Parts: C-alpha cells; structure tokens; sequence
C-alpha cells in the first residue's frame, strides 16, 4: 500500500559541512531542489 | 505491466466469467470472450449481444386494474396501439398481462401516467369450470 | 532561400488554423472522420484531381432521439457479434 | 486520453427541444445556447474555476487536437443519450424511454422496486434537482474544489518554469 | 494516463451503464452519472 518515506537531503548528500562544495553546488541550478521536491511527492503520495 | 495487468483482469472477467462492466469486454452485453495468443500480447474475442430491430411502442409506468396499481414484476408495459402487453426490456416478447407478470403496489390515484386496463386472473376461469 | 520549398499554388492552399497555418492542403468546408491530426479540431486526409484536404473533424453522425414520455423502443431482433481486442 | 475518456458515443444525440422528463431538471447539466459556447452552467464554473505566457527558449505549447466545443459536444451527446435513452445508447441502437422508467429500471438495478420511484416520483425528482443545484453552489462558492486539474496545470508550469530558470545557472 | 484510463472506464461503466461496483462511483448504490468537461480532465456527477 505504502513504501518507506524516505528523505534525502541534497546539499547534505553532495556535500557535507564543505562551502566551497556547497557554492560550486550552487552553480549548478535547482537540481537540489527538484529532488527534494520529488521526494516529498513521493512521501505525500505514500501518505495518501 | 499496466497492459498485462489489464489484460489479466479480462481473462479472469470475460474468459472464466461473464462481466456486467460496460464496455469492458466488448461493446454491447457481453456474453463470452476468446483468449487468442499474439506475439507478446493476447487478443480477445469479446462475443457480445448486440440489439437490431427497433420498433416504437407506447408504454405506460403502471396498469391500472380494480382500482389498484399493477407493475410488471420484469419488463414493461408497452401497447401497439390498441393492446397492452408486457414486455421484456431487451427483446420484444409481448405477454398478456396477467397477475403472475405483475404485482400489484396500491392505488391508481398517486401514479403518474398510470393507464385503464384489464389484468387477466389465470384463477376465475378454472373457477368458473 | 530557394523557390522549390516555397509554394503556395496562388494562396488558395493557405489555411489559417489555430495550430499555426497549413500550406499545401485545400480547406474543404464539409466534415469527415479525423485523417492526420493538425490540431485544435483541424484533420488532414488524401482525397479527391487527388490532393491533400483540411478539414474540421466531424465528431459523428448527428442524431435525435425521438424521446417522448409516453413512447419506448424495444428490439425485436439481435445480432451476435464477435469484436477483437488486442492488449501488449 | 482526450479521444478514450469523451469519445465513447459514435452518434452525436440531441437533446428533445421540450424539456418534459416527469419533474427532473438537467437545464444545470444541459448545454446552454444562449451562451456563445454550448456549455453548461455547471462546465462554465469548472472551466472558469481552473486557471512568462511567452516563452521563446524553444519551449512552444501544441493545442489539443479536440477543442474545447467538440469535448462539450461529446459531453453534450453522452448526456443526450442517457437521458433520453438510458444505458441502451452505449450497448447498440439508443432505445427511447421515458426518463421516470429509465429511473424505474436503475432503482431495480440497486435492488428496489420500482413501486418505490412511482409514488415517490415527484419526492425524487426534487430531490435530484436540489442536489444537482447544491452541487452548482459548492462548485461557485468553494475555491479549492477542483484541486486536482488545478495540481496538473500548477506541477507542469512549475516544470516548465524551472526549465526555463535552467537556463541561468553556469553550470 | 492511468487518471485518464479510470476517467474511461468511469465513464463506460456509470454513463453508459449502471455500475454494481461499490464506491466506484459515488458513495451509496449508484444510479447514474452525468459527464462534465472541465480544463484538462473531467468532472463527473454520480447520482446515487
Ligand atoms: C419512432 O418515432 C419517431 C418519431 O419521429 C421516428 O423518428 C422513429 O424513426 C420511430 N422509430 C421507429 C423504429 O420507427
Ligand atoms: C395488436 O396486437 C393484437 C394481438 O392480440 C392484435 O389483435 C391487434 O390487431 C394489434 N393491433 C395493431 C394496431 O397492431
Ligand atoms: C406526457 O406529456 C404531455 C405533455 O408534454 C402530457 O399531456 C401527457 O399527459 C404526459 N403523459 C404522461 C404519461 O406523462
Ligand atoms: C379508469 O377507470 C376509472 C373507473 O373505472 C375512472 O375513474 C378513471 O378516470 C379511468 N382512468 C382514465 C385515465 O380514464
Ligand atoms: C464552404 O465551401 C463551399 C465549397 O463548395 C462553398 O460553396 C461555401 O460557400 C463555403 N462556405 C463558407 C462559409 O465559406
Ligand atoms: C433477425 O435478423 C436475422 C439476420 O440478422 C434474420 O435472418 C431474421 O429473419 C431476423 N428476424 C426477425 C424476426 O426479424
Ligand atoms: C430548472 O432549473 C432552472 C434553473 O436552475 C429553472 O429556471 C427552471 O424553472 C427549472 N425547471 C424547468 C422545468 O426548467
């Protein structure tokens, strides 16, 4: 009915306390956010 | 995968079984289906009943007999302009009505479109002789 | 830039839709069964002499159901028939 | 999708001019002429309901290719067909039926006689007709009532509109 | 378009016909259905 409602944090992920990986992530867009934002579809979706 | 689960669902409702779902085996009242094996699929052979020859009839809701309403206990009341017969729904079979085809269900007053006609007793004329 | 692409037979076969404009295929004002989809309504077909046809897709045969509340229609007559139906 | 969901007729039906179905009322569900567009009172709410336009990156939005008229027309012959002739229209020919016998023969299909609709004919007809009217109130007044068409329009422009953002990033 | 599919198969089997189906279409015994277009999908008026 359901799966587990995982989250995965981007910057966190890519980078760890790093800013300098953090800018240069930064330089890359919104990927970030668009998989943050697919994760928490996926978790509401579970919820629904 | 949604296809095959699809297709699943037919076999299990048209091929083991003969499915009351509209327009899913087939269009028109199902009546049998045909598993066929095709190179990475199936078909089906959705045998199904399809009605031909329509013919207007006037039709009336209820049969008002005795001063009581009768209904038909399966079809419909229908006339071909002078006579009233019952009728059943998908095929036109008229039937003298009677009191085993109709049930009677009050008084004539509350029905609207109700019409005067005789309901025939299979018991008086046994009565009788 | 060259003349073999850009033909236009007078205007005529210039079709303003609303999926942009179709040039080569003669607007016809009756209506069909949809063909090529051009969009917003518009379908292309190869008919007669023979040439490509812009039309607005007919929908159906335009019926009217005599209905009335005192009349019904019954069938006194079937057919049996057998439709195919192919699923991957 | 379009084609599958609104072009189950084959034959576009016609609604009767006379409006005489025993009481119940389809004017809220019935298209309406004197509009430009025949749509009625209960399709203008939902399409008024649903709500950078110019996006010139290569991004270009192709039209449906059934417009919103020939969809209206499609619902149109659906409802035309069930209310004049029932279930009938979709099995073969359309069979003409008085709708209060059309109701007869759906309240046999949930198990109730029809003796129950017959004097319970004018209860019912209200009944209907009240609940069809309360569904045009809340879809009025109720913002949120179409949420999911409204989901489908706001994830695909924040798609789009994020493609479009794409394009500043240096990568 | 599996929305799109179930819009089908509800349209067939509650405008077309009556459906036995419970919850398929509206909550209690369905009677009819009444299709409405609406932008980008469709609304439908299940008469129960
Ligand atoms: C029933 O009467 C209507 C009246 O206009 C007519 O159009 C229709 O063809 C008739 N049906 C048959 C089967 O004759
Ligand atoms: C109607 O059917 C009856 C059958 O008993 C027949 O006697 C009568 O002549 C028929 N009338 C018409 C108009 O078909
Ligand atoms: C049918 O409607 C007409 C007027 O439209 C009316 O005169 C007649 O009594 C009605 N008949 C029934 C059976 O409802
Ligand atoms: C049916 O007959 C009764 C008396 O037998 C009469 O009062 C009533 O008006 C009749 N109905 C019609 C529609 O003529
Ligand atoms: C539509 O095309 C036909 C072609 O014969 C023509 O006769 C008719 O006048 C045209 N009508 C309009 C409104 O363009
Ligand atoms: C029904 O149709 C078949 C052909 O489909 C024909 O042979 C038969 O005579 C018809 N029967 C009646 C009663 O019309
Ligand atoms: C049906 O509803 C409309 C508006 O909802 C109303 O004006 C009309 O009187 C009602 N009855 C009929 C028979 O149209």
């Amino acid at each position: 009915v359901s799966m587990t409602k995982t989250s995965v944090d981007c910057t966190m992920y890519i980078c760890g306390d790093s800013t300098e990986c953090s800018n240069l992530l930064l330089q890359y867009g919104s990927f970030c956010t668009q998989l943050n934002r697919a994760l928490t579809g996926i978790a509401v979706e579970q919820d629904k | 995968r949604a296809s095959a689960n699809l297709a699943a669902t037919k076999m299990s409702e048209c091929v083991l079984g003969q499915s009351k779902r509209v327009d899913f085996c087939g269009k028109g009242y199902h009546l049998m289906s045909f598993p066929q094996s095709a190179p990475h699929g199936v078909v089906f052979l959705h045998v199904t009943y399809v009605p031909a020859q329509e013919k207007n009839f006037t039709t009336a809701p209820a049969i008002c007999h005795d001063g009581k309403a009768h209904f038909p206990r399966e079809g419909v009341f229908v006339s071909n302009g002078t006579h009233w017969f019952v009728t059943q729904r998908n095929f036109y079979e008229p039937q003298i009505i009677t009191t085993d085809n109709t049930f009677v269900s009050g008084n004539c007053d509350v029905v609207i479109g109700i019409v005067n006609n005789t309901v025939y007793d299979p018991l008086q004329p046994e009565l009788d002789s | 830039l060259t003349p073999t692409w850009r033909v236009y037979s007078t205007g005529s076969n210039v079709f303003q839709t609303r999926a942009g404009c179709l040039i080569g295929a003669e607007h016809v004002n009756n209506s069909y069964e949809c063909d090529i989809p051009i969009g917003a309504g518009i379908c292309a077909s190869y008919q007669t002499s023979q040439s490509i046809i812009a039309y607005t897709m007919s929908l159906g045969a335009e019926n009217s159901v005599a209905y009335s509340n005192n009349s019904i229609a019954i069938p006194t007559n079937f057919t049996i028939s057998v439709t195919t139906e192919i699923l991957p | 999708n379009t084609q599958e969901v609104f072009a189950q007729v084959k034959q576009i039906y016609k609604t009767p001019p006379i409006k005489d179905f025993g009481g119940f009322n389809f004017s809220q569900i019935l298209p309406d002429p004197s509009k430009p567009s025949k749509r009625s009172p209960i399709e203008d709410l939902l399409f008024n309901k649903v709500t950078c336009a110019q996006k010139f990156n290569g991004l270009t939005v192709l039209p449906p290719l059934l417009t919103d008229e020939m969809i209206a027309q499609y619902t149109s012959a659906l409802l035309a067909g069930t209310i004049t002739s029932g279930w009938t229209f979709g099995a073969g020919p359309a069979l003409q039926i008085p709708f209060p016998m059309q109701m007869a023969y759906r309240f046999n299909g949930i198990g109730v006689t029809q003796n129950v609709l017959y004097e319970n004919q004018k209860l019912i007809a209200n009944q209907f007709n009240s609940a069809i009217g309360k569904i045009q109130d809340s879809l009025s007044s109720t913002p949120s009532a179409l949420g999911k068409l409204q989901d489908v329009v706001n994830q695909n422009a924040q798609a789009l509109n994020t493609l479009v953002k794409q394009l500043s990033s240096n990568f």
